[PDB]
RNA sequence: GUCGCUGUAGCUCAGUUGGUAGAGCAUAGGACUGAAAAUCCUUGUGUCAGGAGUUCGAUUCUCCUCGGCGACACCA
RNA sequence: AAGGCGAACUUCUGGGUCAAGACUGACGCUGAGUCACGAAAGCGUAGGGAGCAAACAGGAUUAGAUACCCUGGUAGUCUACGCUGUAAACGAUGCACACUUGGUGUUAACUAAAAGUUAGUACCGAAGCUAACGUGUUAAGUGUGCCGCCUGGGGAGUAUG
């Protein structure tokens, strides 16, 4: 349950930029919209499948245009 | 005519509207706002300047509750709860915490089917 | 593969489950 | 698409009665058929009349405080997003004020009923002066429409 | 609105005519309110007929279809059916939301 | 016959223990979309059913009616 | 072995891997019928039913909307037992053995650990192979054992038994 304590003397910005950045670190959001309605394991697996091997063309890529160069 | 000096802020930023209650310590709630009761709707109940109007009369509906020191209560993943919160702030009512109360399962309760079938 | 020849065997499958269903019941 | 325009003319501040460029844009906007010399003339004539209606030597500053008084702030420009379009306000640029403003003016006094032609913008103008008539209703209507609509103001792209 | 037919080197047979006709009452259900002329231009050049077809919409878009045939009445059933299905076709891309 | 009431914008509805004539819908105009829709904005729409009295002035306060009401008791 | 298996604990219980670490001494491979298992959906009996959700109802979009979208919602989804034995049940590649350059990660074990080996598990890739795509020590490479299966498309996985 995140929590940013503020405190007597803190500025209210950076106490929501700590909250922001917890918040982001604890992934509640990402979460939540994960979980906003239901999918398939299948499709779970599948859309892993291809964000996998497109993190890979996109290294292979990345390496090759650093040894074009 | 009461004095409380203590109190919570609860805040429901979904995708659809935003939902300010002001409640006690014990959580006895105070007053409320809405988006949709602040003259909004459409998409319009969900942008931040909506949000942070809610949010600023929902305060100044309080403002004789004698209440000065709140702890912040979020959920919802809405794009103007930071606008929520720096609103409160703008009133001058001091914050003393935020906290997000957002409920994440251990995977119960089978959610509903996706759109465009 | 063209995928042709799978919607040929799908619309034909269709059929065969139709006719199927309709002669259910009846006796 | 090729933006960065090349560089106005700019250079018609018009040295006939005041050297000012507000005068000669106003006339240039009164134009009709190609008249510059008709235009000129009922400007004026026109704001004379006003002054002497209002009796003030300094004719620049009453015209130009019944200019401001219709200058706006903020407008509505329509963009659209996902396919929805939204009205969304901005901020006009001055230049874009005083053009708002005068073809306003303008619009009005020609669609008034008057008897002729100094008339009917000279009595447009006071009322503009006196912050009523049908160039301050359109110029409000404008204003508070965009206001009434300030939601989507995180949308300035 | 109401449609233009246009001959050319040709005589209109009653029958083709009201087969015309009878071919172009489809839009008058779904796509008149639409549009701001439909012509259909007949010609008879080379032994054969060639139709041209030309729908404006509402909004902008030009339609327009050119067949080549033998027998008048296939010609103009295959291509009264091909403009039929195109302004179909610009209806629903414009009807997406 | 009696009781509880109402009549205010074209419709619906406020109306403050007396000094406002309006709210929502709709109508008309501008803007938006390709139209129809939905925003958004302007704009009209009144002896506030009639009369007497109370007040310094009355939609409002009382009373007497006009027309329409809901509900109750008789009905040879 | 496949289907598949993820909160925690116990009981019962199957399989694999490594080694000088002794014993048996070819006791093996594959396998027509047959038998067992076999996602999900479905069926029978008896329970349970939060959420989700075919059929179905209403509201919208549309010329129409028996749909996509929205609000509801019965079977079903769950448990015990008994049936059905079908999937893009896929690595679209049957199983087993003897061989055939490497690069970069990773799991387990041996080693205190590195460092290497062995048994897996991924990416790239030499030769070779391939109609091409690609494959390439987890071959679709070089050899064989046995089983299953194919012989133009539609009719047709139909008619009939």
């Amino acid at each position: 349950m995140v929590t940013v304590t503020v405190d007597k003397n803190e500025n209210l910005e950076k106490a929501l930029k700590r909250f922001k950045r917890m918040i982001e670190k604890e992934a509640i959001i990402r979460e939540w919209k994960r979980r906003e309605y239901y999918e398939k394991p299948s499709t779970i697996r599948v859309k892993k499948e291809k964000a996998f091997k497109r993190k890979q063309a996109k290294k292979v890529r990345k390496l090759k245009q650093k040894t074009n160069r | 005519k009461r004095n409380i000096g203590e109190g919570n802020v609860y805040i429901q930023a979904t995708f659809n509207n935003t939902i300010v209650t002001v409640s006690d310590i014990k959580g006895n709630a105070l007053a409320w706002a809405s988006a949709g009761g602040m003259g909004f709707k459409g998409a319009k109940k969900s942008t931040p300047y909506a949000a942070q109007i809610t949010a600023e009369s929902a305060l100044n509906k309080v403002r004789d509750f004698g209440i000065n020191y709140v702890h912040v209560y979020i959920k919802g993943p809405g794009i103007g709860r930071e606008s929520a919160i720096r609103a409160i702030g703008s009133i001058g009512m001091t914050v003393k915490s935020i906290s997000d109360i957002t409920p994440i399962p251990h995977n119960g309760c089978r959610p509903k089917k996706t759109r465009r079938v | 593969p063209c995928g042709r020849k799978r919607k040929l065997k799908k619309i034909s499958t269709h059929k065969r489950k139709k006719k199927r269903r309709k002669n259910r019941h009846k006796k | 698409m090729s933006r960065k325009n090349k560089k106005i003319k700019k250079k018609v501040f018009v040295d006939t009665r005041y050297n000012s460029r507000i005068v000669a844009k106003f006339a240039n906007r009164m134009m009709y058929d190609g008249k510059k010399s008709i235009s000129e003339s009922i400007l004026y004539s026109s704001i004379d009349l006003l002054a002497d209606k209002l009796e003030e030597s300094d004719k620049m500053a009453v015209f130009y405080k019944a200019l401001d008084n219709i200058k706006p702030l903020v407008e509505v420009r329509s963009r659209r997003v996902g396919g929805a379009t939204y009205q969304v306000p901005v901020e006009v640029r001055e230049e874009r004020r005083e053009a708002l403003a005068m073809k306003w003016i303008i619009f009005a006094a020609r669609k008034s009923s008057g008897r002729s032609m100094k008339e009917k913008l000279s009595n447009e103008l006071l009322n503009a002066y006196n912050s009523t008539g049908a160039a301050f209703k359109k110029k409000e209507d404008t204003h508070r429409m965009a206001e009434a609509n300030k939601a989507f103001t995180h949308y300035r792209w | 609105m109401e449609p233009k037919i246009q001959t050319v080197n040709y005589s209109l047979n009653e029958n083709e005519k009201n087969f015309i006709l009878k071919k172009l009452e489809k839009f008058d259900t779904h796509i008149k309110k639409h549009i701001d002329n439909l012509k259909i231009t007949i010609k008879k050049e080379h032994e054969l007929f060639k139709l041209d077809a030309h729908i404006h919409f509402n909004w902008g878009k030009i339609i327009h279809i050119r067949e080549d045939g033998k027998i008048l009445l296939n010609l103009i059933d295959s291509a009264i059916a091909r403009l039929y299905k195109t302004a179909t076709k610009e209806k629903e891309k414009k009807n997406n939301k």
